[PDB]
């Protein structure tokens, strides 16, 4: 059981810095840094909805919104 | 938007690039790189104290 | 309401042996083997018999645990 405990804890670990990273750098520039660091987890973990949500809002304040 | 496009018409002949094994290439070619937060951080720590100093 | 207030007796004056043949016959046994047959059969059966689900906490802690991964 030992790998489900230690996988599932590094996954919060990442993701609520992510949650608190991402809506940093997206308000002082630096779109560029914030598209290379969604897109990865975006592919590692592809099912996620909230990584989906603010890959739109990083999009949408670049005015592409196609 | 109205201005008058680049090559995307017709040009007589037909030509193609399908090439489905070095298209695969062809697309990967404009990703940036795949930071992961702890290495884009330990770039953001490196970057911001050896340019300061 | 009445299983509960039987909780309430001392633990020490809570026992049970069940009447059955194999229990008159053989006397002397501990109280603990007889125990299986048909009342354990009742805290099977109970809570599986309804068996609902089907709502989120099933379609939800189901599909969207088993759905993130790595």
């Amino acid at each position: 059981e030992a790998v489900d405990e230690s996988n599932r804890q590094q996954d919060e670990r990442e993701l609520d810095l992510v949650r608190s990273t991402i809506p940093k750098l997206l308000s002082r520039q630096q779109f560029s840094d914030a598209e290379s660091l969604l897109e990865y987890y975006l592919d590692a973990f592809p099912s996620r909805a909230e990584l989906y949500i603010l890959a739109a809002d990083l999009n949408l304040e670049q005015k592409k919104f196609s | 938007r109205y201005a008058y496009p680049e090559g995307q018409f017709s040009p007589g002949y037909y030509v193609k690039a399908a090439d489905i094994d070095e298209k695969r290439q062809a697309i990967l070619q404009a990703r940036p790189p795949r930071m992961s937060v702890f290495e884009f951080q330990e770039k953001m720590r490196q970057l911001k104290l050896a340019k300061a100093r | 309401r009445n299983s509960f207030i039987r909780s309430l007796r001392s633990p020490a004056r809570r026992r049970y042996r069940p009447e059955d043949s194999f229990s008159q016959t053989l006397w002397c046994l501990p109280d603990a083997f007889f125990y299986d047959t048909f009342h354990t059969h009742g805290r099977i059966i109970q809570p599986d018999a309804l068996h609902d689900a089907l709502l989120a906490h099933h379609k939800r802690r189901i599909e969207a645990a088993a759905m993130t991964r790595r």
